[PDB]
RNA sequence: ACUCUGGUUUCUCUUCAGAUCGCAUAAAUCUUUCGCCUUUUACUAAAGAUUUCCGUGGAGAGGAACAACUCUGAGUCUU
RNA sequence: AAGGUAAGUAUCGUUCCA
């Protein structure tokens, strides 16, 4: 057993049906949903942490998600070359 | 504290506000072991003899019955509701809330104050008292 | 950018723990002199 | 000034609002003498430059002393390669002066599409 | 340079040396990660997106979760924005507007999801050429900055 | 019964994540207490003997 | 110049962390000292002592991928 | 963010729920 990607369109097909608590598929679940909302702060960090680098038009990044699209967070870490780092912000 | 009459379930309180029509029925609500609430609960020991006229109080362990918790906000450590013939009666402080004393004082004349105040504004027929003392600061410069 | 980051990091665990206990099932919320008398 | 400004140093010794800006009472850098009132900048041999400050605007700014120390030593034999690499790098960002043009005084043949977006920003 | 930059540059030393003095070595750990556990959880799933894709999701999942927050005493004289304004959606009879009353925390949590809407937004606009990438970069540093 | 157990995911799942320093935190306020109980001791132990002697 | 030699990468679990875990640096709680001092919630700005948070190093264990292309020390190191 | 709820008596609407 091991942990693989999801299409990306899955996550997709969960935020839309995930608008707002008026659709009919998560009613009665709500022990699963609003329980993983105790982290959302700290998805907040994950990506802001990661963000979009200046001379990187499309930063693509792991994405850990809740089964009902309840949080979203960046699993990953911005590890550079700080030396590589500290040139291109010279540049 | 321990001194005090105890309640141990939901329908006991309840009866206690029923079982009352002549005075006011004061409840410590919150957990006899608690520091803040074993520091008003020797006040309510000295001074339960003396307004035993026009009050009677019950303590009442929010774990033993967690029955009033949501409905009366019980999540202050200490909490004193003062009820008149099956009503409770609101309680104007210096304090936001209006519905309860949230801590545990120190002098036993500003409590029968209250007490006092509680049933003369109860017996008019109001639903809001309003103490005498300001509770928007505390006075101590 | 990075001095918010650490903010961040600062301020995630009192949010995670305020959150926690609003968001729950089950909600929960001067004193030497009281102490050894 | 410089003596009062010593001897009252001298004396010295032996005897709710949402405010972002600092206040000016926490400058520390006031100084009654002029050995650290005014400090000799470091030429760090004419070579070597602040790293926030552009490069040439310091080249210009800085005192010459070691431009002069450098005319004064250098010979004849070794001075055709120093003007050479002075004009070849004058023409090399020549062609960054010119090329790389305000629309100013780019003709429309000239200007381009980075170019024209920068007019049409104007 | 200007005494404006002066007081900036020895309130920046101040909170340096303040660092480097109250500085501790850090505390024995277990090593107990928090997305590894959640990879191991069954409610979780991993995916490759782009980043500009997580903001807009992050951004209306803490939307729903304030929404949330508001309408959980069920009180609808409170609205919340898509920008993270709580505004009252009619003028506020005073005892609906104690009633309708967040601790420090909500406001705070609030706010910070208004900073990462507005760099998720930003990232937006550079992405549907709304603004140049220079003009992106320009308004990040005006976010961080104010 | 599915909301228990997600329930109880949640809280095992908190639980693991405090035990970063659970072990070693626990056991030295064991030890710190146990340095105030010289100086300070308990009332209880305090009135030991008397109440024996009761 | 003959030999045996034999993997690195990746994902986890479990512990130990001396060291700038980190050539970076936040927040909370408590006890003192000021400032304010009008009550909580925010603070004030230094000290000390804690805790959580974002990270890290090592060791071991368990899988997966290059597990089998190698490779390294040893050697008698053979015209 | 607060320390800024007057307490009430009426019919009417709605909705969950028994």
């Amino acid at each position: 057993a091991q942990k693989e990607d999801m299409p990306p369109e899955h996550v997709r097909k969960i935020i839309r049906d995930h608008g707002d608590m008026t659709n009919r598929k998560f009613r009665h679940d709500k022990r699963v949903y609003l329980g993983a909302l105790k982290y959302m702060p700290h998805a907040v960090l994950k990506l802001l942490e990661n963000m979009p680098m200046p001379w990187e038009q499309i930063r693509d990044v792991p994405v850990l998600y809740h089964i009902t699209g309840a949080i979203s967070f960046v699993n990953e870490i911005p590890w550079v070359i700080e030396p590589v780092y500290i040139s291109q912000w010279g540049s | 504290s321990y001194m005090l009459p105890h309640l141990h379930n939901g329908w006991q309180v309840d009866q206690a506000i029923l079982s009352e029509e002549d005075r006011v029925v004061v409840i410590r609500f919150g957990h006899d072991w608690d520091p803040t609430c074993m520091k008003m609960d020797e006040v309510l020991y000295s001074i339960a003899e003396k307004v035993k006229n026009f009050a009677v109080i019950y303590l009442v362990d929010i774990t033993e019955v967690p029955d009033f918790n949501k409905m009366y906000e019980l999540y202050d450590p200490c909490t004193v509701m003062f009820f008149f013939r099956n009503k409770h009666i609101m309680i104007d402080l210096g304090t936001g809330n209006n519905n309860k004393i949230n801590w545990a004082m120190e002098d036993k004349q500003e409590m029968v104050d209250i007490i006092e105040t509680v049933y003369r504004g109860a017996r008019k027929g109001r639903g809001l008292v309003v103490s005498p003392k300001d509770y928007s600061t505390k006075y101590r410069y | 950018w990075r001095v918010w980051l650490f903010f961040m990091r600062g301020i995630t665990p009192l949010l995670e723990r305020w959150l926690g206990n609003l968001l729950a099932r089950q909600f929960e919320g001067q004193r030497v002199e009281s102490h050894f008398d | 000034k410089d003596k009062s400004k010593e001897l009252h140093a001298i004396k010295e010794r032996y005897l709710r609002k949402f405010v972002f800006e600092w206040d000016a009472s926490e400058d520390t850098s006031i100084d009654y003498n002029p050995l650290y009132k005014e400090r000799h900048q470091v030429q760090l041999l004419g070579r070597g430059f602040i790293a926030g400050i552009d490069l040439k605007q310091q080249k210009r700014e800085q005192s010459r002393f070691y431009g002069d120390l450098m005319e004064k030593r250098r010979t004849l034999e070794e001075k055709e390669q120093e003007e050479a690499r002075l004009r070849k790098l004058r023409k090399k960002e020549a062609k960054q002066r010119w090329d790389d043009r305000h629309w100013s005084q780019k003709k429309l043949d000239e200007m381009t599409d980075r170019d024209w977006r920068i007019f049409r920003e104007d | 340079q200007p005494v404006k930059v002066r007081v900036s540059y020895q309130k920046l030393l101040k909170y340096y040396v303040l660092n480097a003095l109250k500085h501790r070595p850090p505390k024995a750990q277990k090593k107990r990660y928090l997305f590894r556990s959640f990879k191991a959880t069954k409610f979780f799933q991993s995916t490759k997106l782009d980043w500009v894709e997580v903001g807009l999701q992050v951004c209306r999942q803490g939307y729903n979760m304030l929404n949330l927050l508001i309408h959980r005493k069920n009180l609808n004289y409170l609205h919340l924005d898509y920008n993270f304004n709580l505004k009252p959606v009619k003028t506020l009879t005073t005892k609906e507007r104690k009633k309708s009353r967040f601790g420090n925390a909500f406001h705070l949590c609030r706010e910070v999801l208004r900073l990462t809407k507005l760099v998720v937004d930003s990232h937006v606009q550079y992405r549907l050429g709304n603004v140049d990438a220079f003009q992106l970069a320009d308004g990040l540093q005006y976010i961080f900055a104010h | 019964k599915d909301d228990e157990e997600a329930d109880a995911i949640y809280a095992a799942l908190d639980k693991r994540m405090d035990e970063r320093r659970k072990e070693r935190r626990e056991q030295r306020e064991k030890e710190e207490i146990e340095k105030y109980r010289m100086e300070r001791p308990k009332i209880q132990q305090q009135f030991s003997d008397l109440k024996r002697k009761l």
